[PDB]
C-alpha cells in the first residue's frame, strides 16, 4: 500500500554537472537539473508502483534503519530485454546488468546472457549519535545520457522531520558503461521477520557560485522568476538597485489574412455546361475561353460526370493554375466511344471523328 | 490491423461502481513492447487520460482520480479491464481504450498514443 | 483590424497591422511604398479602401527592481508598447523566455515609455531612484511594502523675492570638502 | 549639441527577420552582437548623463516673483510665458519652430504606420526592420 | 545581395533548399554585420564628439551662467555680462 | 488540469493558411518534452496528425506541418479544405503530475 | 568556429588535409582578425576618452592644486580654497 | 616540475610548466578550469 501526496521541494538537488575545480566562479551550466520549487511525487510505505524514467530522476528518502534496498531499471523488466539492479546488501552493491525476469516479493529467477557484475563499497551509510532521533535523508540523481550510467548521492544530517530548505549539493559515486536503454524504474523492499520522495529532471539552465576550495554555496535559476533571470543574464548573485534589460519581447502574428481582388469574370463555361444542341462528334465544336476567370465550382455543379480524368494536371489543381487560352471541345458521343478518347488510342472515333493528341494538356469530362 | 472493442453500460445509477472492458483484435496484449491506456472525454470539453496499465501489473494513474479508478489487465482472453468507483453526475463522458507508452526504445516523455478505440457514450442518470 | 494579423494583399506578402485611413489615393494608385522603399499602404482589392501597414509588435523588456539584498519584488517594463497587445499576447507564446507573467500587481500602468506590469502610479514628488524614460521614476518605498511609479521631481521648490530693495547677505560661513575622481 | 536620439538596435532582428536558421548562423558566428547591444546601451546612458550634467546644474528649481519689472530691463522673450500651454519663452518657441525632426521619438508612431496611407516614412521604415529609438529620460518640458 | 541570389532573406529561404542555400545565408549574415559595425563604430565616434560638446556646454553654462567668465573671448566676443541659457532639440542655445 | 492553452476556435477561407497553437507552464512541460497532435471528427475517435512535433505517420498529408520550439508549439496547415474541419487537441507529458495532459481542443472552421 | 569544423586550430590541422583545411583555417583567420580590429578600434575609442578625461585632470591640478581657480564650479561646488590630490589605481582623486 | 614541458595528462593536451600546489582539491575532483574556460590544474593522475 501507497499513497501519492504532493509537496514542494524548495532549492534541492543540484549537483556538480562536471568534474573541474572552479573558485569564486560564478559558472553557469546548461545540464540536467530539478526545477526549484516544483512539486515531487511524495509516497509512502506500509504495492511498490512502477515509476517513469525519462531524462533521469530525483530520489530521495528518509528511513529509521532499513526499508530500501535498492532500485531495479531497464525496460519491460522481463526476459526480453536487459535490465539492471542495485541492490545494496550489508555492506557491498550488486550493480549488474541482467535479464532478471519476475519475483514479486530472493529476488530474481533468470540470469540469461548477461554480465558486468560491479561491487564496492556500500551506498548507504548509516550513522547514529547513539540516538534513533539522527535520521539522515539519502539524495539520489540518476541520468543514463550516452549509456554511462551516473549516481551522484550526499547524505545530509538534517534529522528529517520535514523537507529541509537548505542547500546541499551532489558528489558523484560512481559511473559505469551500463549500454543499456532506461525507461522504468521500480523500487525494493526488506524484510525483518515520510520517505520515497520523487522528482523528475528537464533540461534547464542554471548558475551556480563555486566556493573558494569547490564546494557550491548557492544557485539560482532564470526559467523561475523575472528577479532570477536578470539574475541569471547578469551572471552575478547580488544585483545592485536599478534598471537592466534583459531580453526583447516579441508577437507572432495570430491569424493570417489574404485578400485577392473582386474579380468575377466568369468564363463561358456555364454557357457550354447549360447548352442544348451540343454538337456531333463528326462536328466538334471548339469553343474560345480568354479573359476569364477559370472556377471550376460552376463545372462540378452543373454535371454529374461519370469520366473526369486528367493527363497534364492535376483534377484537384485547377484553382492554383493561370493558363495562357483553354479551349472546350464539346460533343453527345455514345459510352465506350467516352473512355474511347484518351491520349494514344484508336477507334472508329479516335482517328475518324475526334483525335486526342499524345502530349495533351487538360481533362475530359463526361456526364451522361 | 489492430483493433479494439470496448463495451460497458451506457446508463449506471449514481454513486456505484462503473466497469468497462476493451478487446484486442489482430493482436495480442501480452505484447510487452507497448502500453495500453484508458481516455475519457467528458462532451464539451477536452480530452482527459485517466490512467494507463502494463500487462504485468504496473499500473499508470493520475492521481487526482487516485482513490476512485481501478484497472486490471488479464493476457488469457486478451481484455483490458476498466472499473470506476463513486461516480457522480460530473464523470458523464465517452470512454476510450487507447495503446501507448512504447517501453523498448521511447521515452515516457516523448510518448504518443497511437491506437484509438471507437468509444462508448456513458452517461450517470437517476 | 487592429490586430497583429499575416497579409497576402493582392501579390504584397509580409506581416503587418491594419485600420482605416484618411488621405487621398490617386484613383490609379494601388499600393504604398516611402523614401527608403518600405510598402505602407494597400488598396484594399475589394473595398477600395485604404489600409496601412506597421511592424507587428517590437519591443523591449527591461525589469527594475531594488537591491537584491533589500527586496525580491520587482516591477517589469515592456519598451514602447501599449499594454492592452502584451496582456492578450501572453497566451500562445513561448514562457521560459519572452516572459508570461500573469499581470496582476496594479499593471498596465501605460506611460509614455511602456507600462510597468507590476507597479503602482502615484502622484507625488520624490527624486528619481531607478530612471525609467520620459519623466517616469520608480522607487521601492514602504506603504507594508511594494514599487511605486511617479514623475521626476526636479527639487524642492522655492522662490527668492526680488525686491527693488532687498538685500541678503551671509552672516555665517561654512567649509565643505567634496570628491571628485578621474 | 547636448545629445543625440537614442537607438537601440538588437542584432537578431536587424539581421534575421524571424528565421530560426538565421538565428542558428548568427548564434554560430559567437557573441558578435552581444557586445554591439552593450556599446549602443553605453552611449544611450552617456547621452543621458550628457543631458542631466548640462541642464540640472541647479538642486532647488527657483520661479520668478509674480511681477517683473528688473529695472527697465524688460526680459519677457526669454522668462516663461504662463499663456503658452508649454510655459516656455518666445525665444524657445522659435528655436522649437526652426527644427524640423524626422524622428520624434516620443510619439510611439505604433497605430499611425497602420494608418498612414501615405509614404511609410523614416520611422515606421526602420521600425519595420528591427531598428528602434528610446525616449530620452528629460521629457522636452522638464528640460523647459 | 553582398554577391547573393537576393537580399531579401524569406525570399531565397523558400527557393533554395538549406544546405547550400548556407552559403547565401552565411554571406548575407557577414555583410550585415560588417554593416551593424560599421554603424556602431561611427555612432560611437559621434558619441565622442558629442560628449566633447556637452563637456564644453557644461562648461560654458557653470561659468557664463553661474558667474561671470574673465576668460576673453570664452562667453561671446568681448567683455562678457551675463548669459542666458535657452533650451532646443537635442542642444541647447546662449545668449552671451 | 488544462496545464496546455489552445485557441478556443479559429477559422479561415479554404485553400489559405491557419496556424494553431499549443503552450505550457514553465516547471510544468519542459524543453524536452514534446508535443503531438490529435485531431477528432464529429462523434469519432481522435486521429494523429504528427508526433515528434515534425514527424507524421504513414498516410498523413504532408500538408500539415508542425513545429515545438521551447515550450510553444504549433501547426500550419497549406491548402485547407472542407474535410479539414475537426476537433484538434495538442497533448505532451507533464513531468510535475507525472501523467498525460491534453489541450483544450481548437475549433477548425473553414469559410 | 566562426562557421568552422572546429575552433581548435591544433584539432583542425590534424584532422584533415592541408589543402582542403586551408578554407576553414583561413575563415578561422579572417574571422579572429576582424575580431582583434574591433578590439584595436575600441581600445584607441578607450584611449582617446582617457586622453581626455587625463587632459581635464590635468588642467585640474595645474589649476586648482598649484593655485586658486576663479572659475565658478571647475573646482569643487561653490567658491574654492585649494585642492589636495591623492593617488588612486589608474586615476587620481582631489578633496575639493 | 618548474620546466617548459609538454604533457598529456589522461586526455588532456596542451603544453606548460609544474609545480607543487596548495590549494583543496574535493576527492572526486580531477581538472581545473576557470571563469573563461582554460584548464589550469590537473590531478596526478598517479599521485593524488
Ligand atoms: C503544486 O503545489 C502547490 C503548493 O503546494 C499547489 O498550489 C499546486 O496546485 C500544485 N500543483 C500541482 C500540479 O500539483
Ligand atoms: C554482499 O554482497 C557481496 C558480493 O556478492 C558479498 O561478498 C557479501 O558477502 C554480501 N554480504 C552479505 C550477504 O551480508
Ligand atoms: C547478450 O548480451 C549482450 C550484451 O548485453 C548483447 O550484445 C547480446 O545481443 C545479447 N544476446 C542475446 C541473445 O540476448
Ligand atoms: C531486525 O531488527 C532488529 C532490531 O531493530 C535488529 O537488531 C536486526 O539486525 C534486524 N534484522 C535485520 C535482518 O535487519
Ligand atoms: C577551505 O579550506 C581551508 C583550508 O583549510 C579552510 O580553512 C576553509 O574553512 C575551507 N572552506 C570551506 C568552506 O570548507
Ligand atoms: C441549365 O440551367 C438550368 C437553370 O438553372 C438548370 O435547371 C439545369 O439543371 C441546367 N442544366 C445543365 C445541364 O447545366
Ligand atoms: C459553338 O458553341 C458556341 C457557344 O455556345 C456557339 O455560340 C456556337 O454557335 C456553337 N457552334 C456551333 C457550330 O454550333
Ligand atoms: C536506445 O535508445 C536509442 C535512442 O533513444 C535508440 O537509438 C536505440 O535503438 C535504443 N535501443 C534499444 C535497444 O531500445
Ligand atoms: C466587391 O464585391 C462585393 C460582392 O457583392 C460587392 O458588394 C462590392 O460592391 C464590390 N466592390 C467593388 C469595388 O467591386
Ligand atoms: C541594502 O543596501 C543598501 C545600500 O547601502 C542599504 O541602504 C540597505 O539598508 C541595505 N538593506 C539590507 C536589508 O541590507
Ligand atoms: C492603446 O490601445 C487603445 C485601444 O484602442 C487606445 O485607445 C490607446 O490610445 C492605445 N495607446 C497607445 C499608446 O497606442
Ligand atoms: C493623480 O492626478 C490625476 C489628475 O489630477 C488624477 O486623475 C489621479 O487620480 C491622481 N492619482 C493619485 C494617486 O493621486
Ligand atoms: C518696484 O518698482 C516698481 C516700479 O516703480 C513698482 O511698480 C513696484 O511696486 C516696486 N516694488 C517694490 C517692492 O518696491
Ligand atoms: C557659524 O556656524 C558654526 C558651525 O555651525 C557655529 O559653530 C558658529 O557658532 C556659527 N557662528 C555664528 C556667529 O552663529
Ligand atoms: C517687452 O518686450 C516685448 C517685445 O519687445 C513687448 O511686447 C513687451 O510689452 C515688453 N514688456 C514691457 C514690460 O515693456
Ligand atoms: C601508484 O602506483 C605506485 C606503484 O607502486 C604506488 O607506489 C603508489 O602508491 C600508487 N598510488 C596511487 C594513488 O595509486
Amino acid at each position: 500500500t501507497t499513497t501519492q501526496s504532493y509537496t514542494n521541494s524548495f532549492t534541492r538537488g543540484v549537483y556538480y554537472p562536471d568534474k573541474v575545480f572552479r573558485s569564486s566562479v560564478l559558472h553557469l551550466t546548461q545540464d540536467l537539473f530539478l526545477p526549484f520549487f516544483s512539486n515531487v511525487t511524495w509516497f509512502h510505505a506500509i504495492d511498490n508502483p512502477v515509476l517513469p524514467f525519462n531524462d533521469g530522476v530525483y530520489f530521495a528518502s528518509t528511513e529509521k534503519s532499513n526499508i530500501i534496498r535498492g532500485w531495479i531499471f531497464g525496460t519491460t523488466l522481463d526476459s526480453k530485454t536487459q535490465s539492471l539492479l542495485i541492490v545494496n546488501n550489508a555492506t557491498n552493491v550488486f550493480i549488474k546488468v541482467c535479464e532478471f525476469q519476475f519475483c514479486n516479493d530472493g529476488v530474481y529467477s533468470s540470469a540469461n546472457n548477461c554480465t558486468f557484475e560491479y561491487v564496492s563499497q556500500p551506498f548507504l551509510m548509516d550513522l547514529e549519535g547513539k540516538q534513533g532521533n539522527f535520521k539522515n535523508l539519502r539524495e539520489f540523481v540518476f541520468k543514463n545520457i550516452d549509456g554511462y550510467f551516473k549516481i551522484y548521492s550526499k547524505h545530509t544530517p538534517i534529522i528529517g522531520r520535514d523537507f529541509p530548505q537548505g542547500f546541499s549539493a551532489l558528489e558523484p559515486l560512481v559511473d559505469l558503461p551500463i549500454g543499456i536503454n532506461i525507461t522504468r524504474f521500480q523500487t525494493l523492499l526488506a524484510l525483518n521477520r515520510a520517505d520515497y520522495y520523487v522528482g523528475y529532471l528537464q533540461p534547464r539552465t542554471f548558475l551556480l557560485k563555486y566556493n573558494e576550495n569547490g564546494t557550491i554555496t548557492d544557485a539560482v535559476d532564470c526559467a523561475l522568476d523575472p528577479l532570477s533571470e536578470t539574475k541569471c543574464t547578469l551572471k552575478s548573485f547580488t544585483v545592485e538597485k536599478g534598471i537592466y534589460q534583459t531580453s526583447n519581447f516579441r508577437v507572432q502574428p495570430t491569424e493570417s489574412i489574404v485578400r485577392f481582388p473582386n474579380v468575377t469574370n466568369l468564363c463561358p463555361f456555364h454557357e457550354v455546361f447549360n447548352a442544348t444542341r451540343f454538337a456531333s462528334v463528326y462536328a466538334w465544336n471548339r469553343t474560345r475561353i480568354s479573359n476569364c476567370v477559370a472556377d471550376y465550382s460552376v463545372l462540378y455543379n452543373f454535371a454529374p460526370f461519370f469520366a473526369f480524368k486528367c493527363y497534364g494536371v492535376s483534377p484537384t489543381k485547377l484553382n492554383d493554375l493561370c493558363f495562357t487560352n483553354v479551349y472546350a471541345d464539346s460533343f453527345v458521343i455514345k459510352g465506350n466511344e467516352v473512355s474511347q478518347i484518351a491520349p494514344g488510342q484508336t477507334g472508329n472515333i479516335a482517328d475518324y471523328n475526334y483525335k486526342l493528341p499524345d502530349d495533351f494538356t487538360g481533362c475530359v469530362i463526361a456526364w451522361n | 490491423q489492430l483493433q479494439l472493442q470496448e463495451s460497458g453500460p451506457g446508463l449506471v445509477k449514481p454513486s456505484e461502481t462503473l466497469s468497462l472492458t476493451c478487446t484486442v483484435s489482430n493482436g495480442s496484449i501480452s505484447s510487452s513492447t507497448f502500453y495500453w491506456g484508458w481516455v475519457r472525454q467528458p462532451p464539451g470539453r477536452g480530452l482527459e487520460w485517466i490512467g494507463s496499465i502494463y500487462y504485468s501489473g504496473s499500473t499508470y494513474q493520475n492521481p487526482s482520480l487516485k482513490s476512485r479508478a481501478i484497472i486490471s489487465v488479464d493476457t488469457s482472453k486478451n481484455q483490458l479491464s476498466l472499473k470506476l468507483t463513486s461516480v457522480t453526475a460530473a464523470d458523464t463522458a465517452v470512454y476510450y481504450c487507447a495503446r501507448h507508452w512504447d517501453v523498448v526504445v521511447l521515452a515516457a516523455a516523448r510518448s504518443w498514443f497511437d491506437t484509438w478505440g471507437q468509444g462508448t457514450l456513458v452517461t450517470v442518470s437517476s | 483590424k487592429n490586430k497583429c494579423v499575416n497579409f497576402n494583399f493582392n501579390g504584397l506578402t509580409g506581416t503587418g497591422v491594419l485600420t482605416k485611413s484618411n488621405k487621398k489615393f490617386l484613383p490609379f494608385q494601388q499600393f504604398g511604398r516611402d523614401i527608403v522603399d518600405t510598402t505602407d499602404a494597400v488598396r484594399d482589392p475589394q473595398t477600395l479602401e485604404i489600409l496601412d501597414i506597421t511592424p507587428c509588435s517590437f519591443g523591449g523588456v527591461s525589469v527594475i527592481t531594488p537591491g537584491t539584498n533589500t527586496s525580491n519584488q520587482v516591477a517589469v517594463l515592456y519598451q514602447g508598447v501599449n499594454c492592452t497587445e502584451v496582456s492578450v499576447a501572453i497566451h500562445a507564446d513561448q514562457l521560459t523566455p519572452t516572459w508570461r507573467v500573469y499581470s496582476t500587481g496594479s499593471n498596465v500602468f501605460q506611460t509614455r515609455a511602456g507600462c510597468l506590469i507590476g507597479a503602482e502610479y502615484v502622484n507625488n514628488s520624490y527624486e528619481c531612484d531607478i530612471p525609467i524614460g520620459a519623466g517616469i521614476c520608480a522607487s521601492y518605498q514602504t506603504q507594508s511594502q511594494s514599487i511605486i511609479a511617479y514623475t521626476m521631481s526636479l527639487g524642492a521648490e522655492n522662490s527668492v523675492a526680488y525686491s527693488n530693495n532687498s538685500i541678503a547677505i551671509p552672516t555665517n560661513f561654512t567649509i565643505s570638502v567634496t570628491t571628485e575622481i578621474l | 549639441p547636448v545629445s543625440m536620439t537614442k537607438t537601440s538596435v538588437d542584432c537578431t532582428m536587424y539581421i534575421c527577420g524571424d528565421s530560426t536558421e538565421c538565428s542558428n548562423l548568427l548564434l554560430q558566428y559567437g557573441s558578435f552582437c552581444t557586445q554591439l547591444k552593450r556599446a549602443l546601451t553605453g552611449i544611450a546612458v552617456e547621452q543621458d548623463k550628457n543631458t542631466q550634467e548640462v541642464f540640472a546644474q541647479v538642486k532647488q528649481i527657483y520661479k520668478t516673483p509674480p511681477i517683473k519689472y528688473f529695472g527697465g530691463f524688460n526680459f519677457s522673450q526669454i522668462l516663461p510665458d504662463p499663456s503658452k500651454p508649454s510655459k516656455r519663452s518666445p525665444i524657445e518657441d522659435l528655436l522649437f519652430n526652426k527644427v524640423t525632426l524626422a524622428d520624434a521619438g516620443f510619439i510611439k508612431q505604433y497605430g499611425d504606420c497602420l494608418g498612414d496611407i501615405a509614404a511609410r516614412d523614416l520611422i515606421c521604415a526602420q521600425k519595420f526592420n528591427g531598428l528602434t529609438v528610446l525616449p530620452p529620460l528629460l521629457t522636452d518640458e522638464m528640460i523647459a | 545581395k553582398f554577391g547573393a541570389i537576393s537580399s531579401v532573406l524569406n525570399d531565397i529561404l523558400s527557393r533554395l533548399d538549406p544546405p547550400e542555400a548556407e552559403v547565401q545565408i552565411d554571406r548575407l549574415i557577414t555583410g550585415r554585420l560588417q554593416s551593424l559595425q560599421t554603424y556602431v563604430t561611427q555612432q560611437l565616434i559621434r558619441a565622442a564628439e558629442i560628449r566633447a560638446s556637452a563637456n564644453l556646454a557644461a562648461t560654458k553654462m557653470s561659468e557664463c551662467v553661474l558667474g561671470q567668465s574673465k576668460r576673453v573671448d570664452f562667453c561671446g566676443k568681448g567683455y562678457h555680462l551675463m548669459s542666458f541659457p535657452q533650451s532646443a532639440p537635442h542642444g541647447v542655445v546662449f545668449l552671451h | 488540469q488544462s496545464v496546455l492553452t489552445q485557441p478556443p476556435s479559429v477559422s479561415g477561407a479554404p485553400g489559405q493558411r491557419v496556424t494553431i497553437s499549443c503552450t505550457g507552464s514553465s516547471p510544468n512541460i519542459g524543453a524536452r518534452n514534446d508535443v503531438h497532435w490529435y485531431q477528432q471528427l464529429p462523434g469519432a475517435a481522435p486521429k494523429l496528425l504528427i508526433y515528434g512535433n515534425s514527424n507524421r505517420p504513414s498516410g498523413v498529408p504532408d500538408r500539415f506541418s508542425g513545429s515545438k520550439s521551447g515550450t510553444s508549439a504549433s501547426l500550419a496547415i497549406t491548402g485547407l479544405q472542407a474535410e479539414d474541419e475537426a476537433e484538434y487537441y495538442c497533448q505532451s507529458y507533464d513531468s510535475s503530475l507525472s501523467g498525460w495532459v491534453f489541450g483544450g481542443g481548437t475549433k477548425l472552421t473553414v469559410l
